[PDB]
């Protein structure tokens, strides 16, 4: 790989850096270099990894809907026959997101997750192996769409297996695996009142755990409450 | 969209 | 060129999809091809060109500028030595720039301006390689420093000469030349007092013919004008 | 920094 003759610290370094200057696809590029040495990653590093592609892919997502929505338009009663192109620029786009999530992937299952026994760490890459494969699902419309699906649902129930048992309530990570798998079953598993339930749920959960926190832990966990709060707004 | 983090 | 094989029509409706996806890297790639069909641009095709490279170019400037601030810092007085990584990352960013510079002067020696008779697309052109040769200046340290200005300045010289002569003061683009050999004038020639005259009378002698345009030609004349209004209200 | 177009 490219970034092999390059410092592991030398990578986080400039993964900083490059998130400082909003270079998010420098700053995945070094940051798949820092894993790819092969030692664990630390909370922080964990933080630049999952910064940098959420970046990348969100901005690829972002394109792929005002692309797909065009192609709708275009196969609309009446609308002009215009050729190939708004397909093909969307294929582009959909392969360019697929790609990303399967190095993404390819990081997770070689060798992230099989090293994490924290279950700080494990839940945190469970969340983002389900999270990769939500965004497979996105645009899945073939053979494996339901395989997609049900990789993604797999991969978040492990993490909610291990949160409930192993992090209070209002842990972040907690937190913010149950908001990311609530918006999997209201969007892509066609579940919107099993997705209002766990928002819900763990809400509450929260609020009912905020006494044991310090201000800096109760700004922290609140913040992701307020998703939860805004997505069941959203939603009822 | 909905709220992801 | 990976574009080679794509229709020109196809890569200028592909640019046009890109632009709305806001992808202005694929947009400066499909432009970069349609101009590589040999060719000469209409209004619509010269607007979609400058619009791509602008928005990449614009990007890596903030980038640098970022990288930059952080280097300088890192040479002051008391700042702890964090070795080679913040120069090497700025040296990566710079190169970047310096090689989509490169690209979109290419594009204009082989064979824009060549062909470019009417005083609207030469004009256009020659205000391109002026703002292309600056980007490039902008971050020179080196023996071709001055020559990479006085390429700028000759480039901006020459459209000056041709749209006094040939366009009117409201025309946008005499007006958009006139604001960026200005900004050259007052950020790259150390030259102030040349960019601040440049500006006003530019202003003033536009003003004095707005009284000749359609409603739609005196919008996009005003535009243009209070850029000029607000950086001598910047300068003054 | 200063307008440009
Ligand atoms: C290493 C570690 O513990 N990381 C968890 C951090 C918790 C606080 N935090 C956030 O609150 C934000 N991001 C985020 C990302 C993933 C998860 Cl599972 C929860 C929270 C910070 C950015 N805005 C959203 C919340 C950072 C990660
Ligand atoms: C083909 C042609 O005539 N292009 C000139 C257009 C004039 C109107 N216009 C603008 O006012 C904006 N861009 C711009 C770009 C270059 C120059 Cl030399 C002048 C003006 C539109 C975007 N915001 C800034 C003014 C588009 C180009
Ligand atoms: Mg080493
Ligand atoms: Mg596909
Ligand atoms: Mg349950
Ligand atoms: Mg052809
Ligand atoms: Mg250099
Ligand atoms: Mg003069």
């Amino acid at each position: 790989g490219a970034m092999g003759s390059m410092e592991r610290a030398s990578l986080i370094q400039k993964a900083k850096l490059a998130e400082q200057a909003e270079r998010y696809e420098d700053m995945a590029a070094f940051m798949k270099g820092a894993v790819e040495k092969g030692e664990e990653l630390s909370c922080e590093e964990r933080n630049l990894l999952s910064v940098a592609y959420k970046n990348v892919v969100g901005g690829q997502r972002a394109a792929w809907r005002v692309l797909s929505s065009i192609e709708q338009k275009s196969n609309e009663e009446g609308s002009e026959e215009k050729g190939p192109e708004v397909r093909e620029y969307r294929e582009k786009v959909e392969t360019e997101l697929q790609g990303v999530c399967d190095t993404v992937l390819g990081l997770l299952d070689s060798h992230l997750i099989k090293e994490a026994g924290d279950a700080e760490s494990r839940v945190f890459y469970l969340k983002m192996k389900g999270d990769y494969y939500r965004y497979l699902a996105e645009v899945a419309t073939g053979d494996d769409k339901k395989r997609i699906i049900d990789s993604a649902r797999s991969a978040y129930q492990e993490a909610m297996d291990i949160s409930k048992k192993e992090m209070p309530p209002t842990n972040p990570i907690r937190l913010g695996l149950a908001l990311n798998f609530s918006v999997f079953h209201y969007e892509i598993a066609n579940s919107p009142e099993e997705a209002i339930s766990l928002a819900k749920t763990t809400f509450d959960e929260a609020m009912a755990d905020l006494h044991t926190l310090s201000e800096d832990s109760y700004k922290d966990s609140t913040l992701i409450m307020q998703l939860l709060r805004d997505n069941l707004t959203l939603w009822t | 969209f909905p709220a992801t983090v």
